[PDB]
């Protein structure tokens, strides 16, 4: 039978106020035979009705994907609200619900460090700019790098680990390729600049600054 | 502004006339106390001279000539103390002030001196000669104005005039009017005092001033001087400030006082005013006493205690006191000096002999040390063959502890230059800015004149250089590369603020990290180069510092390297 | 029905001599009804009988766990030979066949780094000594601590991620607390020191060094 | 080996007689050249000498006086070339030798010369006295060793003996042997050659040898030489090594040559050897030219472009060249002296007088800034108050170029001295050390002599101090800190190798890094303070180094700090 999998709303747009961020509710495994799906939301127990539905989007295996999306509040997230997702198939002997929400627990604010790359990276074809972001709380973060104000996108970012404490930590891993023009920026000694948002930061928002010797 | 300097131009033709009136605007403009002389000079009919209404000291002396204005508003001037004296003996000298040729109405000249509040002048005498049309100048009884002390300091009066003048007003006492109104009655603060009294507010004892207080006062009190014969101490008028230390008795090791105060003219102050030196004597000087050496902590003078290093003199200090320009038989004095104690002129003789020989423009290039001039630089001629004066390009700070004609710590005139070249210029410390007639100057109004004041009586006097219009046709302006548009010329070089990195003088949009012919690095904007023995990297850095021990990799030992 | 999970041997016991591997069968859910669970090991497709079996671990939700622990060799797991345990119980109505294996893929040898704690992180509670592990194939790897020769047991590792290229990078982050006998170490200079352990090392070992200033 | 140094002891009675055997054999061991005086005095009869098997040549003189050993294996010493002369006078110096005082048998004395190959006295005469028992010194005709130039040179020979002579062997010439035997038959190179023949193997003029040949040859090429008149240049035997320099024949520009070689002694080398310093005029030498200054790039002397920089001059230097020791009315000249050309003596008259006044203990402190002494230190006398030589605890390097009596480049004798204070002392260039007869001396096995030395001829000869296990009893040994053990005293500043880490000079297992009352930071095993102007930080570093840009916290600046 069918397999369902329910997926949050980004972090960045769950704190930045003109992005809009949706809970999204995916159907895999939904039989060539049996492709009727059916959705029904809840919020807190309360039925929604105002989620759409992408269409059937077929797959290699010969399945469909549906995928039905439910754009959310910031305020109702934040706020700990369940968002359930009740999928319902022929295929499916019971209907699956499924319910996301915000992680439940004390808060913790992060502490942003940038750390230079090694002397001896530098023969290699890449040098790496580290972010480490620590002892923060719940693992919902979003991590962006940009040089002069302009975004880079080149970086890769670990999942968050617990710590010994019970606080999350992670790295992030911005690479700078050799004769790359983020590598002229960085010989240059121009700003480069980790981005973070996370609910905890003071105005959901810290970055903090890096630039070489 | 309270206080400002005065000048030193005596009698001598202004260069151009507009700026020598915006000159006396910008100077005396809100000015109470001028440190220095009073000198107004050269000033036409159709003349404004408002700014000076609130002059009530001159330290120095007071030169009034060659005025065809027709009054001068000076009525709140009650002290005159002529610490310098014009021809070495007058603190008050008017001369000539009369139409000399060729209509609408009026005749030109000064009419009423109208010194109404004028009741002291310590040290010097009074000129007044020529003057027609000077009315009520023989009606004053000047030694009630002198002090007790330098009293047969001289007086010597012409009245000639060409017109004749009215009685003093009938609420004067007969022949006591500083003119025909009532406002100008004569005030009388001498010689109608009880007893052996200097000053006074009335004939009774009671109404004696102070033996501290100049001119008069409103009471017996010291508090109630109207200026202090010595020193202003926090209102009241004593003899000397509170020394800095006071001494041990049984032994006499000092000891710091709190109520030490510095003299700062005829004031005591708690700190000396900016660009003027501390002293260990408790005073504020625009040059160190003898035997002391200047030393920053927060300029200061310390006494030396072992040999004072050797300096370099500029123009009017030591043996270049009496000295007027450079020349050939002074050029050489100046080799590898990066700061010069006094002042740098140019005139046309620097340039042509006095059998002495001309100066060449190769002999020039030994400024191309000097950091900081202390007093002023003055250039009224220049080699055509040089086009600007980079030979000065590396002079940062114009201090102006001396002014040329008291006035101006920079002067440019009469020039074939095409634009300046003091690219390192961030400071005038003081005094005014006079660059005119530069027939081909540009590169003027380029120039952020505002940067390079530090006080409100600066400013810069431009006229019949090159019209700006004139510059931006032939298409002259800043490098690409001159941040906010300043630049003191054309090339790179002459960039203010260099907008991305400087390789040295040039600035330039790329230094030579990840594959430069030379490698180099960055810091603080600068390019910079990388250890020889540092192996060229292809698309990486090739070194985080200037050593051998910061390169990627070597050319052939631990952290070092040794091709 | 109960449920089981293979585990591969750790990679420190792959790579050195004297410390045995062995690849591990886990089963939980064994109903309290029908505890007798039956284990058949393959190497290649064929039996062993060599493997030995834990007693039965009861839990907290009144289950059985059976732990199936098969010693391997370092030869045939470096290889690539694929290590296989069929669970059979009286609740699955079929038996549960899982396999493990070598990654199979491209070998690549790691790079490893040494960062120092940005100045930041010093008014902290601890500060982090950050050992990067960069282009590496396959994920197993193992990472130690130790100073003046000794292992540190302070430290946290990220899960390997997947770079841009196809090599996999992680961090580790060594937490050296206030007032810790590890930060004296670290404040006097003492050599940290980040040990490696990974195939395609040459001699399956490098260790980078790391110290104050 | 090759080339050892050799002796300025001339006739004074050695310190100690085990060290002085000692001495000889440790410095003439395997030694071909003497590069200097070979000075064999004060020899018992149970002597052993065969160290001196290989002495070829050599440069100063030869003096043999006060010995009771028999004979002295020179056989092999061809040439002795005289440079320096005993009592300025005399290459060859053979005094007294003989039983003075009282059984067993034999008796007391110089037997023999036995100098077989000695056909070479280049500059200098022979003076043989007394020596009862010596034999054949008479039968010798010394002017065919005698060169063609210096001939006058003096002979003086006493024959008085307590003993008759066999006659020679009869297969030598009549009265031509250096002994009884057949092997010592008189070698004859001069006298007896074909024609203006200053050396030759025969009478024959294709016996005749080179000009440039010294004692003898085997054959008619400068390649065939014994020895070398003037410089060994690979082989060939020339009168001057190549120059370092060849000048242009059109200008004069000095051009670098290949072929350039430099002097050392008699022989051209591509380097000076270690120790020794390198001139531009192409010489090996241990003081520089006059008008030259030491410089390293590697030691060298350069001559001063600017005024030769002022320097410290020990005694044997300049003003002090004939100065005994250290006195009251030298003291102070080495006021503030890191480096010391030259030597320090501190003799018993050193602390008394000489109607100039006695030394006292506080004036030697100021040795405390030296670092470094290229002569030698010598110290007879010490005050009792003294416990150690900590005076001179910044003493690095001693460099040996010059050496008491030739020989010691350290010497400590008779002090009433507990420990050495040398703490900083790293490296004895050359020479040996002679530590003995220092009553309460202990740590002497303690410091690692091995490690000061820098060739094989160098040693440490002790004896009759305090014996170690004295020392061990009272419970004194290295503090807990000294690595490998090796200490100069008890405490822990007297560390050599610093275990753990160094506060100045104290040898300490725990910088203020973390909760020190000053906060530290460590820099290569050196505790260093932290700004003041940084925070204390409670369990975390405080900074990263010395500046106040390298705090964690501040006390009160976009990266200082200004509490
Ligand atoms: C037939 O074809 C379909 C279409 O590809 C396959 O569907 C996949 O099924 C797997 C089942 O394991 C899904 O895997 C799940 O991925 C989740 C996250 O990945 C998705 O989400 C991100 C964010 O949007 C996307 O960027 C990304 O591309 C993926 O789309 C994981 O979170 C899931 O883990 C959770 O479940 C496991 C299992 O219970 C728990 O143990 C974990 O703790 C965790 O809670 C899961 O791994 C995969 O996403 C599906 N594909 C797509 C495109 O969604 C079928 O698998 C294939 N054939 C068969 C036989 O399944
Ligand atoms: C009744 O009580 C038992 C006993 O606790 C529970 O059993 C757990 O069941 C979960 C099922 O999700 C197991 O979770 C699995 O953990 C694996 C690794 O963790 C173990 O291994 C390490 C290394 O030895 C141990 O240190 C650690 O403590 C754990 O023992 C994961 O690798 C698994 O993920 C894989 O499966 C998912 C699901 O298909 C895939 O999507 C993934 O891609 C991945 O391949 C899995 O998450 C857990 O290990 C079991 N406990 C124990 C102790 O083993 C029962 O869950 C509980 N009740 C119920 C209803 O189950
Ligand atoms: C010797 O020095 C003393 C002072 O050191 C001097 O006496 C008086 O000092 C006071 C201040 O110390 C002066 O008062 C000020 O005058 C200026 C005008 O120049 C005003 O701007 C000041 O502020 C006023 O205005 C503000 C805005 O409305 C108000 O908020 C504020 O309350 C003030 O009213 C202030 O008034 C004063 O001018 C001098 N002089 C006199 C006569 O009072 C003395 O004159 C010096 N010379 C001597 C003793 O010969
Ligand atoms: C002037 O200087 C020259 C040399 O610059 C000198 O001539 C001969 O020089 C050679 C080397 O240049 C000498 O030969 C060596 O002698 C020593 C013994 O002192 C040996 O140890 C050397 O090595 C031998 O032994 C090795 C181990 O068995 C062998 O592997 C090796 O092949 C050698 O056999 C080497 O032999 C030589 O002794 C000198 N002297 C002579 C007479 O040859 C010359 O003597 C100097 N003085 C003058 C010209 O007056
Ligand atoms: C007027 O001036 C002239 C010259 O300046 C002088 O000689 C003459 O005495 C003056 N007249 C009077 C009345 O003083
Ligand atoms: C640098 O990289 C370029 C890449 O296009 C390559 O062509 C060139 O050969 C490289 N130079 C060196 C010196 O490695
Ligand atoms: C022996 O020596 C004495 C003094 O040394 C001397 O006077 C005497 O001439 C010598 N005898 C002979 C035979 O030379
Ligand atoms: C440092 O930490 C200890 C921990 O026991 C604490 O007692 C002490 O008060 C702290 N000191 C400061 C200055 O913070």
């Amino acid at each position: 039978g069918p397999s369902v999998f329910l997926f949050p709303p980004k972090p960045k747009d769950t704190l930045m106020i003109s992005r809009t961020p949706e809970v999204t509710c995916v159907v895999v495994d939904v039989s060539h035979e049996d492709p009727e799906v059916k959705f029904n939301w809840y919020v807190d127990g309360v039925e929604v009705h105002n989620a759409k539905t992408k269409p059937r989007e077929e797959q290699y295996n010969s399945t469909y994907r549906v995928v039905s999306v439910l754009t959310v509040l910031h305020q109702d997230w934040l706020n700990g609200k369940e968002y359930k997702c009740k999928v319902s198939n022929k295929a499916l002997p019971a209907p699956i619900e499924k319910t996301i929400s915000k992680a439940k627990g004390q808060p913790r604010e992060p502490q942003v460090y940038t750390l230079p790359p090694s002397r001896d990276e530098y023969l290699s074809d890449s040098v790496s700019l580290t972010c480490l972001v620590k002892g923060f709380y719940p693992s919902d973060i979003a991590v962006e790098w940009e040089s002069n104000g302009q975004p880079e996108n080149n970086y890769k970012t670990t999942p968050p680990v617990l710590d010994s404490d019970g606080s999350f930590f992670l790295y992030s891993k911005l690479t700078v390729p050799r004769h790359s023009e983020t590598m002229r920026r960085w010989a240059h000694g121009n700003v480069f600049s980790c981005s973070v948002m996370h609910e905890a930061l003071h105005n959901h928002y810290t970055q903090k600054s890096l630039s070489l010797s | 502004t309270q206080v400002c300097t005065g000048t030193d131009m005596k009698l001598r033709l202004p260069a151009s006339p507009e700026t020598h009136l915006d000159m006396l605007r910008h100077l005396y403009q809100g000015c109470q106390v001028v440190q220095g002389n009073l000198e107004l000079t050269y000033l036409p009919t159709n003349a404004s001279l408002s700014f000076l209404q609130d002059i009530q000291e001159v330290q120095g002396y007071v030169l009034i000539a060659h005025n065809q204005v027709r009054q001068v508003p000076l009525q709140r001037l009650r002290i005159v103390r002529g610490t310098q004296l014009f021809e070495d003996n007058y603190a008050l000298a008017v001369l000539d002030n009369g139409d000399p040729l060729n209509t609408g109405a009026s005749p030109g000249g000064l009419r009423e001196l109208q010194l109404r509040s004028l009741t002291e002048i310590l040290k010097g005498g009074v000129l007044i000669q020529r003057n027609p049309q000077l009315c009520y100048q023989d009606t004053i009884l000047w030694k009630d104005i002198f002090h007790k002390n330098n009293q047969l300091a001289l007086t010597l009066i012409d009245t000639n005039r060409s017109r004749a003048c009215h009685p003093c007003s009938p609420m004067c006492k007969g022949s006591r009017c500083w003119g025909e109104s009532s406002e100008d009655c004569q005030s009388l603060t001498r010689t109608v005092c009880a007893g052996g009294c200097a000053r006074c507010k009335g004939p009774l004892p009671t109404d004696c001033c102070h033996e501290q207080c100049a001119a008069g006062c409103t009471g017996p009190k010291h508090s109630d001087c109207l200026a202090c014969l010595h020193f202003n101490h926090s209102g009241i008028c004593e003899l000397h400030c509170p020394a800095l230390v006071t001494y041990n008795t049984d032994t006499f090791e000092s000891m710091p006082n709190p109520e030490g105060r510095y003299t700062f003219g005829a004031s005591c102050v708690t700190a000396c005013p900016y660009n003027y030196l501390s002293t260990d004597v408790g005073s504020c000087t625009l040059v160190c006493p003898l035997h002391n050496q200047e030393v920053t902590a927060t300029q200061r003078c310390e006494k030396c205690s072992k040999p004072c290093a050797r300096v370099c003199y500029g123009l009017g200090m030591e043996h270049l006191r009496e000295v007027r320009a450079v020349t050939s038989a002074n050029i050489q004095e100046f080799a590898g000096c990066k700061k010069i104690f006094g002042s740098l002129a140019f005139l046309p003789e620097s340039f042509d002999g006095d059998p002495t020989a001309p100066l060449q423009p190769e002999q020039l290039q030994v400024f191309e040390t000097l950091e900081e001039i202390t007093g002023y630089l003055y250039i009224s001629a220049w080699p055509d063959s040089l086009p600007d004066l980079s030979v000065f390009q590396n002079l940062q700070v114009i201090r102006g502890r001396i002014l040329h004609n008291g006035a101006y710590s920079l002067t440019l005139q009469g020039l074939g230059i095409s634009w300046l070249g003091l690219r390192s210029l961030r400071e005038l410390g003081s005094g005014l800015a006079l660059i005119h007639h530069n027939t081909h100057l540009c590169f003027v109004h380029t120039v952020p004149w505002d940067q390079l004041f530090r006080n409100p009586h600066q400013a810069l006097l431009h006229t019949a250089n090159r019209p700006e219009d004139e510059c931006v046709g032939e298409g002259l302006a800043c490098h690409q590369l001159c941040a906010r548009g300043h630049c003191w010329g054309p090339g790179p070089t002459q960039c203010v603020n260099c907008s991305q990195f400087l390789r040295g003088q040039e600035c330039v949009e790329e230094c030579r990290v990840l594959q430069g012919l030379p490698r180099e690095y960055v810091n603080a904007r600068h390019c910079l180069p990388c250890h020889p023995e540092c192996q060229p990297q292809n698309g990486s850095v090739t070194c985080f510092g200037p050593e051998a021990d910061q390169c990627v990799a070597c050319a052939h030992d631990p952290p070092f390297c040794v091709a």
